[PDB]
């Protein structure tokens, strides 16, 4: 089979502006397992993203977690985009602050 | 309780890419990574700290070199070009005595394909692919044996030792800090999200409330943070007065009380 990828994106703790976080998506329920994932700011690439061991869950599909410190701002912007063969074009995800 | 190991192999990994990577875990956390570049098995998290009996890294990565061999070689018994994906579950679980129950399934392109029928000591599967793979493995003639060790007397053995030395990383619990917030959607429409941030264990519900009167639970979301702890939502749309009658109701091991949550 191929899975199409889930994507979701949240902080590890709420979200206040000022004080330092974790950025995080979260990719899963895909296969195979080779993707591509960059987190966003304001359009721009991040470059210091970590991630996490590629993983599986009950039903053999892959998961994956990249992952960045960083400080909010009211008026900056996050996205994940994420390229997977099941997919035409990279799918960009935004970061909804409280999701 | 549970140790489980999560075996993959790929045909054709892109370069940089191990061909052969597992991660242990314990529960609903990762005590052990391994892939076929380092060619080692290393802890992860607190259970780097944890008071191993000082080989134990050592029969982990001799055991997982000798997997990683037993799926390469599952390719080669294969008849096309593929690619090809192969993936194990193998672990097991202290029973409802202290007896354990082996796991073992097998997938092939993440379709589950063949498993081990340890009353027999073989592997087994309907698919010409399972029967090609099972017979290569069947002679590779070391190898029935071991895997049957490794189930039923390595895997309960390791999952004894960090339930004793490591107890405490698995009763680990922390609430979740909480969040309840309303945003702007379709004209008479808004949105509410109750949001559930670093909590441990991943078990926890959260469900809406209409004045005081059951509004049900919306539609969930969960995962985890970079370091084993975990993330959640559940959102629910409402008309666009009438949001503040709602609240957020939380429930988790590590509180006291189911938490009520307003705006």
């Amino acid at each position: 089979i191929q899975r199409t990828p889930k994507i979701q994106v949240y902080s590890r703790h709420p979200a206040e502006n000022g004080k330092s976080n974790f950025l995080n998506c979260y990719v899963s329920g895909f296969h195979p397992s080779d993707i591509e994932v960059d987190l966003l700011k304001n359009g721009e690439r991040i470059e210091k993203v970590e991630h996490s061991d590629l993983s599986f869950s009950k039903d053999w599909s892959f998961y994956l977690l990249y992952y960045t410190e960083f400080t909010p701002t009211e008026k900056d912007e996050y996205a994940c985009r994420v390229n997977h063969v099941t997919l035409s074009q990279p799918k960009i995800v935004k970061w909804d602050r409280d999701m | 309780l549970s140790l489980l190991y999560h075996l993959t192999a790929v045909s054709s990994p892109a370069p940089g890419t191990p061909a052969f990577w597992v991660s242990g875990w314990l529960g609903p956390q990762q005590y052990l990574s391994y892939n076929s570049l380092r060619g080692e098995a290393e802890p992860c998290g607190a259970w780097v700290w944890e008071n191993q009996v000082s080989w134990y890294w050592e029969k982990e990565t001799t055991d997982l070199r000798i997997k990683e061999k037993l799926f390469l070689e599952a390719f080669k018994a294969l008849g096309g070009k593929g690619p090809y994906t192969l993936q194990g579950l193998l672990g097991c679980e202290l029973g409802p005595d202290n007896t354990s129950v082996p796991t073992a399934k097998f997938a092939l392109n993440g379709e589950e394909f063949m498993n081990f029928d340890l009353k027999q000591g073989t592997w087994g599967g309907d698919w010409p692919e399972a029967l090609a793979i099972s017979q290569r493995w069947q002679q590779q003639d070391k190898a029935a044996n071991k895997e049957l060790t490794f189930l039923l007397f390595s895997c309960p053995h390791r999952l004894r030792e960090h339930l004793e030395r490591g107890r405490g990383n698995l009763e680990w619990k922390e609430p979740p800090s909480m969040r309840l917030k309303a945003r702007p959607s379709s004209p008479g429409f808004s949105v509410l999200t109750c949001s559930a941030f670093s909590f441990y264990p991943p078990e926890l519900q959260l469900r809406f409330l209409r004045n005081g009167l059951a509004a049900g639970t919306g539609q969930g979301d969960f995962g985890p943070n970079s370091d084993g702890s975990f993330h959640a939502s559940s959102s629910l749309t409402v008309k666009s007065g009438d949001e503040h009658h709602y609240c957020c109701i939380v429930q988790h091991a590590g509180l006291a009380q189911p938490l009520r949550v307003e705006l």
